[PDB]
RNA sequence: UUUUUUUUUUUUUUUUUUUUUUUUUUCUCCUCUUUUUUUUUUUU
């Protein structure tokens, strides 16, 4: 299946808007659609929503052998994947020119930045070592894919917590969250992506667009830049024709947006760990609203557990035993045996000679 | 202008791999010579640590004078020393960092009579290595 | 007192595909000075 065709008054309707330096949801140019996150309980997952998108990233460690040479660091996988339901487009094995892209932009960004600290990933050298693996996946495409998941793998990298280990002479041992509390991770900075798109060959820019306004432009412009004021990554693609001064002021806006979203990542994360603190109740579950129609909560039930001995006793009483006609095996020559009806002859022999 | 040739390379690695990398080289027309009687002042200008012409001679190592006796050459009374950066090279690949890092300091001083030159960058002064040979000849 | 005739917007649609983080170097390296090494003890 395809996705619903475009139609020729939508395109006029965006370029009158755009003209006229107004959109349909009334955020005006440079402003963001607002965000909300959510953690799991296992330590490193959450769930980000970027206006209506929707992705899920969850950390999990691992540990391997460190192949041969880099004896005294630790390697990190990544697999962005995109979801069926994110869109209709999507197909496990017909979009393979933006899985490419997509994963790229982020292995650029959170591997050649060098935030995380691989160095202090080791147990010993030559020997078993931590192999970290992100993992993100897309659940509801509305626009902006790559901003959404920069914000969810930076949120799940500043979440997660390690397992734990001693380490003294030669000798090896693994705790566990009871034997040893887990560990934090370093992270230097926070490389975060910013997007923008190009409208009518560069005579227009709006700042984080949504899907219709994707299909209504000419080509994107991506950069990123961690905190301070650093950037780290851009990639201009689709049909885009730059200029020199439009560069610079990119940065400007991409540096006071990270400015702004690193904030609200700091204050989240800070609240978070307060609530875990304090000892209050966390998680999936106590996320759901309740001033809402699609939501209803329950508090456990033992059904009746009281009459299931009776069933089943009566059950295994009330039918029929097994029976008693018993077959006999047939011995040919030692390897093979017969039961059934049988055949008639010993074997066959001559038959059509 | 410029005029390309290649080096190859033998290098060792710590997990006893040698391989033959091939790399660059540009010679080029004028090489600056950081000295008062060069007969055009022009063609280079001389941009940098500028000799005066007051003593009777001239003494440049090899290449062994400066990687051991380098600790003589510090002497405020001598004058008139030039490094060919032939040995330069050499000690940095044969003598590790500190023994270096004391003649780059000597070099990036304005007290002595200290210059560099481009031996292996000049267009007459390179030679190609030929049948049977060491880095000793060759030096 | 000025008749009659001079065509026009390409034809076509009912195509198969059995992969997967990375990717590829940089050498040997002088740690300065009262010592053997003190040690019970009690108040946390």
């Amino acid at each position: 299946m395809k996705e619903t065709p475009l139609s020729n008054c939508e395109r006029r309707f965006l370029l009158r808007a755009i003209e006229e330096k107004k959109r349909l949801d009334g955020r005006q140019t440079y402003d963001y659609r607002n965000i909300r996150i959510s953690f799991g309980t296992d330590y490193g997952c959450c769930i980000v929503e970027l206006g209506k998108t929707r992705v899920l990233g969850q950390v999990s460690c691992e540990l391997v052998s460190p192949k041969l040479n880099r004896a005294t660091e630790g390697i990190l996988f990544f697999n962005l994947e995109l979801s069926q339901m994110a869109a209709p487009a999507f197909e496990p094995g017909r979009q393979s020119d933006l899985l490419v892209k997509l994963n790229r932009l982020m292995e650029r960004c959170l591997r050649n930045s060098k935030c995380i600290d691989t160095e202090s990933l080791c147990v010993v050298a030559g020997e078993k070592v931590w192999q970290i693996r992100v993992d993100l996946h897309l659940l509801n495409h509305d626009g902006n894919i790559i901003d959404a998941a920069s914000i969810a793998a930076i949120v799940a990298l500043c979440h997660f917590r390690r397992p734990d280990v001693s380490v003294q002479g030669d000798e090896v041992t693994l705790y566990t969250p009871e034997e040893r509390d887990p560990v934090p991770l370093s992270i230097h900075h926070m490389p975060i992506c910013v997007s923008f798109a190009f409208f009518q060959q560069g005579t227009y820019l709006l700042v984080d667009p949504n899907e219709r306004e994707e299909r209504v432009m000419d080509g994107l412009l991506v950069i990123a830049m961690n905190k301070h004021r650093e950037i780290c990554t851009i990639q201009s693609s689709g049909g885009i024709m730059l200029l020199k001064d439009q560069v610079l002021r990119c940065s400007k806006i991409a540096g006071v947006k990270v400015a702004e979203i690193t904030e609200l990542i700091l204050k989240a994360l800070e609240n978070d760990q307060k609530v875990r603190k304090e000892g209050g109740k966390f998680g999936f579950a106590e996320s759901i609203a309740n001033q809402r129609i699609t939501a209803f909560k329950m508090e456990k039930a033992p059904i009746d557990t009281s009459d299931v001995e009776e069933k089943a006793e009566e059950i295994i009483a009330e039918a029929e035993p097994p029976s008693e006609v018993v077959s006999t095996p047939v011995l040919w020559t030692p390897g093979t045996a017969q039961i059934g009806e049988g055949v008639e002859n010993s074997w066959g022999d001559l038959e059509d000679s | 202008m410029l005029q390309k040739r290649e080096k190859v390379l033998l290098l060792r690695t710590f997990q006893g791999r040698t391989l033959r990398i091939v790399r660059e080289h540009y010679l080029r027309p004028c090489v600056p010579c950081h000295s008062p009687l060069c007969p055009q002042p022009a063609a280079c200008s001389h941009d940098g640590k500028l000799l005066s012409s007051d003593v009777t001679h001239y003494v440049i190592p090899d290449w062994k004078v400066v990687q051991d006796y380098l600790e003589i050459l510090e002497f405020p009374e001598l004058k008139g020393i030039i490094f060919m950066q032939t040995a330069c090279q050499a000690v940095q690949h044969q003598r590790g960092r500190r023994q270096y890092n004391k003649l780059r300091n000597l070099l990036k001083d304005a007290r002595h009579d200290c210059i560099l030159f481009a031996n292996e960058f000049q267009q007459c002064c390179y030679l190609p290595r030929e049948r049977g040979e060491s880095m000793e000849k060759w030096q």
